[PDB]
Formats: C-alpha cells, sequence, structure tokens
C-alpha cells in the first residue's frame, strides 16, 4: 500500500495502469465486524386488522389443469407472438 | 434488398444472394404437395392459410430488408430454411395421415393425476 | 337530556345508543332493529357524560364473562379474550387497529355460538365500537402520552 513509490511505478508501468486506486486485497474500507443490532421489518399481512387466511390461499387457490379438449371458419394461431429482434447495445454494440 | 449482407450472424447458416425467388418457389412447392392431402384435412387448411398469405407480399414486396418484418421470423436466409422444414413436414405427414380417430383410447384411467 | 351520553335501550345484550341516535326513536321492535339494537326486555339504562362508556360496558362484559357456561368454544374463549383486551381499553393499552380486531372477533363469536349469549355478547361491544369510535381513540391516545 507498505510498498514504496519506486516499486509502485514499476508495478504501474509494467501493467500499464495505476493500481493504488484499487487493489486485490482489502483494507480499512471494510465494514467493522461488530455492526449494530438490526430491526428487521414485519410482514405485509402482519396487521391484526382484517387478515383472514381466506383471502391469501396460494396453496389452496391452485386449480387442477383446465379441461379444453378430451378424447372422451378456423384461424391460424401461435403459442405466443414471435420474438422481437432486440437492437444492438447502446453503450457498446461492437466489442 | 440492398447490399448483400456479409454474414447472418449464425455460423453454419450462409447468406443466399437470391432469397426472394427461392422463398417463392418453396412456397409454391408446399402448396403443390398440399394438393395431395384431401380438402377436409385441418393441417392442409392451416398451411394453405399461411402459405399463400405469406407468398403474397414476397411476390409483391421485393425488398428482403422489409421482408424481415413482413414475416416477423428473423432473417430471410433462415426463413427459407424454415420453409424447407415445412416442406419436410408436408412430405412427412403425407405418410402420417392423422385424420383418423385415435388409434387407441387411453387404457382406463392411466391419466388423472394424482393417483 | 344534555347530561345523558348514551342509553342502554332494552337490555344488556342490546347495543347501547347515544343521544345522536335516540333523539327521536320509539321503543318498538321494528324501530329498535333499524336502530342497530333491540328492545328486548325494555331495560332502558340511561347513562351520562360524567361516567365513562368504556367503564360502563367494562362491568357488563366482565359480568358476561362471569356467566358464560363455557359449552361452546366461541363463547368460552372469545368472551374471556374480550374481557382482557377491553380491560386494556379502559386504560387505553392498544393501537388503532385493535378496535378493528375487537370488531373482528366480535363478528367471529356473533352467531357461531350454540346459544344466543355469544352474539348477545357481540352486540353491546359492537354498538360501542360503531358509535363512540373517536372516544376509544382519544382515551387510547391519552394512554400513550401519560405513560410516555
Ligand atoms: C533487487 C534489489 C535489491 C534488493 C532488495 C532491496 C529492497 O528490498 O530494498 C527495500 C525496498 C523495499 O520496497 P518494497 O518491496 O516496496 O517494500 C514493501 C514494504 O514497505 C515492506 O515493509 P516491511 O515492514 O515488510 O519491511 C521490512 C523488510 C525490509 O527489507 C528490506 O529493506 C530489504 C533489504 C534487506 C533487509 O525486512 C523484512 O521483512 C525482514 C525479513 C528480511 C528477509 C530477507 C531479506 C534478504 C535481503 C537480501 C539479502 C542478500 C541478497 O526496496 C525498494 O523500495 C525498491 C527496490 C530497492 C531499491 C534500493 C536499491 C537496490
Ligand atoms: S355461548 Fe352459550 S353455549 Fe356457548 S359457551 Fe357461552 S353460554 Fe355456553
Amino acid at each position: 500500500a507498505s510498498a514504496t513509490r519506486v516499486i509502485q511505478l514499476l508495478r504501474n508501468w509494467a501493467s500499464g495502469r495505476d493500481l493504488q486506486a484499487k487493489l486485490q486485497l482489502r483494507y480499512q474500507e471494510i465494514s467493522k465486524r461488530t455492526q449494530p443490532p438490526p430491526k428487521l421489518p414485519v410482514g405485509p399481512s402482519h396487521k391484526l386488522s382484517n387478515n383472514y387466511y381466506c383471502t391469501r390461499d396460494g396453496r389452496r387457490e391452485a386449480m387442477p389443469p383446465s379441461i379444453v379438449m378430451s378424447s372422451q371458419e378456423k384461424k391460424a394461431v401461435t403459442p405466443a407472438p414471435p420474438i422481437k429482434r432486440w437492437e444492438l447495445s447502446k453503450d457498446q454494440p461492437y466489442l | 434488398a440492398g447490399l448483400l449482407k456479409k454474414t447472418t450472424g449464425l455460423v453454419g447458416l450462409a447468406v443466399c444472394e437470391t432469397p426472394h425467388e427461392r422463398l417463392k418457389i418453396l412456397y409454391t412447392k408446399i402448396l403443390d404437395v398440399l394438393g395431395q392431402i384431401p380438402k377436409n384435412a385441418a393441417y392442409r387448411k392451416y398451411t394453405e392459410q399461411i402459405t399463400n398469405e405469406k407468398l403474397g407480399m414476397v411476390k409483391a414486396e421485393p425488398d428482403v430488408k422489409k421482408l424481415e418484418e413482413q414475416l416477423q421470423g428473423g432473417q430471410i436466409e433462415e426463413v427459407i430454411l424454415q420453409a424447407e422444414n415445412e416442406l419436410s413436414l408436408a412430405r412427412k405427414m403425407l405418410r402420417w395421415k392423422p385424420w383418423e380417430p385415435l388409434v387407441e383410447e387411453p387404457p382406463a384411467n392411466q391419466w388423472k393425476w394424482p393417483i | 337530556w344534555d347530561n345523558l351520553l348514551a342509553v342502554i335501550p332494552g337490555g344488556s345484550s342490546t347495543p347501547l345508543i347515544p343521544k345522536s341516535v335516540c333523539e327521536t326513536v320509539l321503543m318498538d321492535f321494528d324501530a329498535l332493529v333499524q336502530a342497530q339494537t333491540g328492545l328486548g326486555t325494555a331495560a332502558v339504562i340511561v347513562m351520562d357524560r360524567s361516567t365513562d362508556i368504556v367503564k360502563a360496558i367494562a362491568r357488563l362484559i366482565e359480568f358476561y364473562k362471569h356467566e358464560s357456561c363455557g359449552q361452546c368454544t366461541p363463547c368460552r374463549e372469545g368472551v374471556d379474550w374480550m374481557n382482557k383486551v377491553m380491560a386494556r381499553f379502559v386504560k387505553g393499552d392498544a393501537r388503532p387497529a385493535e378496535i378493528d380486531s375487537l370488531w373482528e372477533i366480535s363478528k367471529q363469536i356473533e352467531g357461531h355460538t350454540i346459544c344466543a349469549l355469544g352474539d348477545g355478547a357481540a352486540w353491546p361491544v359492537q354498538g360501542l365500537i360503531r358509535h363512540f369510535r373517536p372516544e376509544l381513540e382519544e382515551r387510547m391516545q391519552q394512554f400513550a402520552l401519560q405513560h410516555q
């Protein structure tokens, strides 16, 4: 960091870039390992007002597959609209 | 149309320099082989619907660059490849002939999950 | 007339009504029903500004807890639960949404009981909630700052 300036020019010149700006290892910048206690939020349906499970029944609201045709003038359709050709990159199209 | 684009961006698939008429002669061919399959067939009605309709502007509009969004199916050089695939299907289901009823009804309740 | 804050119309089960409702209503079954109460036994108990309504129904609902036979779960459990949360309401130990909960569990025991004592307990607190809602908020609000 420890490293004297003459070494730093050698590293900077050989790699063609400045490295003291950002280094592979860590330093004092990291958050201290004794962060204050948190106060985690509550659930959206944590209210003690109207909160009946009769409303949210994700497991129970599931329905067996819908019967559409069973063994026991027309149009032509596709399972979805054909995909759209996305444009090139705006920041850098040709790398 | 315009200048012949160098590559399609998909290796293996090359650029056809005369694409509009190749797409034409393909579309007639599938119309031709579709003559064999009788009228009541649904597959015939489906592709007799999208062939001539898609044969329409490729006959009328000659610019393949505009033909990209006429078919909304990507580059023309693989649209003809897809057209070939449709021709392969016409040959294939001319054997399959699935217009008969089911070969077999499903044995008892082999379906109906859960058990 | 100005003294009386509210009146128990016809019985303890029957929800009490204030002067704003009882200014013209006749003590008859049909008018009482549309007054969100009942004539019942015509037990008319008049109650004034000086006495607190929450304390008034506090003794009533405490009496109701002292008379549930405990046979069915809603009356055995709900009325006791009502007594505890309402006892806090006398001081004001709750949040705004607790009145809505006290609304909620009142409907839960309303009609689900074997007998008509359970919903007979729902009606008095139900009428208290619907009429003097701001009174509950301010007494509860007073609870917060005095015990800040
Ligand atoms: S509502 Fe009636 S039956 Fe149910 S616990 Fe109360 S007194 Fe018993």
